[PDB]
Parts: structure tokens; sequence; C-alpha cells
């Protein structure tokens, strides 16, 4: 039953830092993109138009593959920040 | 341009969610939505002064409370609620804050009791006892609604001044 809180923040500018959600290690990027889309209210669009990228610096961002298993997929030594944007 | 750290705490469901999105994205929308830990931010003026306002939304869940010591060690002003129509949660408030001066060890944390919930008719506390604990804290004590924002106003920036008066 493992599973870690990870930050997720939004591309745009309403007032949210960020909004944390969990990721178990049966979460594949599909699953996680829904959960962070309806936790930052975007149950209109479709997860198929949103990306999920690991923020490791202001310089380096690690790419979620579509299908990856997000639990397995991140660098889990780096910081659980992550950002949801349109592909 | 000053920036305040304020933390809204209290048992699950109160309406803490609802009171801090009212105040950054002005707007309510009935939702069940449980929060692990939620950051937001809006610079605003109060009294006269600009400042940033940094809110922290934490989890009224048991589930999440090993982050309370990170969080209360941190947060500059507290904003404790409960719902008027949670006997509970008014009997939760008083375990926050004696938590948080214990994690903060000092008698003269800036905070604001809030009883929100206070467009609803069932009420199970009255608001005698909660000035009544309000004056016991030395702190103020403000009804709100996130519904219609009621108080929503007052009781951040209330938190504010608070938090410069022991600034
Ligand atoms: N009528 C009414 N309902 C409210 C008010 N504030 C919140 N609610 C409702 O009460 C429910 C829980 O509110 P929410 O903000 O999610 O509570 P919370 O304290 O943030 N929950 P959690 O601790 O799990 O994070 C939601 O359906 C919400 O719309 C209010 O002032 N009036
Ligand atoms: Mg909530």
């Amino acid at each position: 039953g493992d599973c870690c809180i990870i930050r997720v923040s939004l591309d745009v500018d309403n007032g949210n830092m960020y909004k944390s959600i969990l990721v178990t290690s049966q979460d594949k990027a599909p699953t996680v993109i829904r959960k962070a889309m309806d936790k930052h209210n975007l149950d209109e669009d479709e997860p198929e138009d949103y990306e999920l990228l690991q923020i490791i610096s202001e310089d380096h961002k690690l790419k979620i593959p579509e299908n990856a298993n997000v639990f397995y997929a991140m660098n889990s030594a780096a910081n659980y920040d992550f950002i949801l944007k349109k592909r | 341009m000053t920036e305040y750290k304020l933390v809204v705490v209290g048992a699950g469901g109160v309406g803490k969610s609802a009171l801090t999105i009212q105040l950054i994205q002005n707007h309510f929308v009935d939702k069940y939505d449980p929060t692990i830990e939620d950051s937001y931010r809006k610079q605003v003026v109060i009294d006269g002064e600009t400042c940033l306002l940094d809110i922290l939304d934490t989890a009224g869940q048991e589930e999440y409370s090993a982050m309370r010591d990170q969080y209360m060690r941190t947060g500059e002003g507290f904003l404790c609620v409960f719902a008027i129509n949670n006997t509970k949660s008014f009997e939760d408030i008083h375990q926050y804050r004696e938590q948080i001066k214990r994690v903060k060890d000092s008698d003269d944390v800036p905070m604001v009791l809030v009883g929100n919930k206070c467009d609803l008719a069932a009420r199970t506390v009255e608001s005698r006892q909660a000035q009544d604990l309000a004056r016991s804290y030395g702190i103020p004590y403000i009804e709100t609604s996130a519904k219609t924002r009621q108080g929503v106003e007052d009781a951040f920036y209330t938190l504010v001044r608070e938090i410069r008066q022991h600034k």
C-alpha cells in the first residue's frame, strides 16, 4: 500500500500555489492526471490534452510518460513538486 | 510589502478550503474534496497598505496529523475554524489551540476563532459559548459563511492585523 504526497501546481495564475494529492504504487499517468485535474477543478477537460512534469529544479523538469507508473517513474530523491499543463 | 503566513486549521469538513477559496478566488462551489495540504497566495490591501498573504489550507483528517508540527512552527497566524452545526469540531478546536502553543512554545500566538457555516439554521453551537472561549483565549471570535461570503474577509484580515500587532 505504498504511496506518496505530491504537490501539483497549475500553469495558470489563479491564486493557488499548489494542491497536494496522493500517488499510490498503482497510479499510472492517466490516473494521476485526472486526479490532479479534478483537484484543480478541470472536470470538463480531458486528461489527453494534459501533461505531467516533475520539477527537479528551475532548470530541470522530468516529463512523466503518458502511461508510466508515476510512483516508480518520478525521481523519488528529488522534490515531489509537479506541474500540470496542456501538452 | 510585508508577507503574512496564515494557516487555516480545524476538524475535517468544517469549511477550511471553502473559506480559503472564497477569499482567494472569490467563489463557492459545494463539493466533497478532503484536503491533504494546499497553498495559496494573494496580494491584497489591508488598512491602507498592500501586503502578500500566504495561506496554508491544511487537512482536517487525522490521517495527515504528522504534518501539524512542521506547519505550526512556520505559520505566523492561525485561523481556528469549526462549524456551528458541528459540536465535535467545536470541541476539537481546543486541541488545535493547545497544540499550536505547545509546538511554537508561546503564550501569544496570533489566532482567530472562526465559527463557520453560520448560514445554516441547524445551529448546535451557540455564539455565546464560542465568544466565551475566544475571550478566555484572549483572541477574537468571528462567525463566517464560506457560502454567502459573510465574515470571510473580516476573519482573514483580523488575523493579519493580529500578526502585525504581534510582530
Ligand atoms: N452551507 C455551507 N456549507 C459549507 C460552508 N463551508 C463549507 N461548506 C460545505 O461543507 C463541506 C466541507 O467543506 P470543506 O471546505 O471541504 O471542509 P474542509 O474543512 O476544508 N475539509 P478537509 O479538512 O477534509 O480538508 C463542503 O460540501 C462545503 O461546500 C458554509 O459556510 N456553508
Ligand atoms: Mg477540503
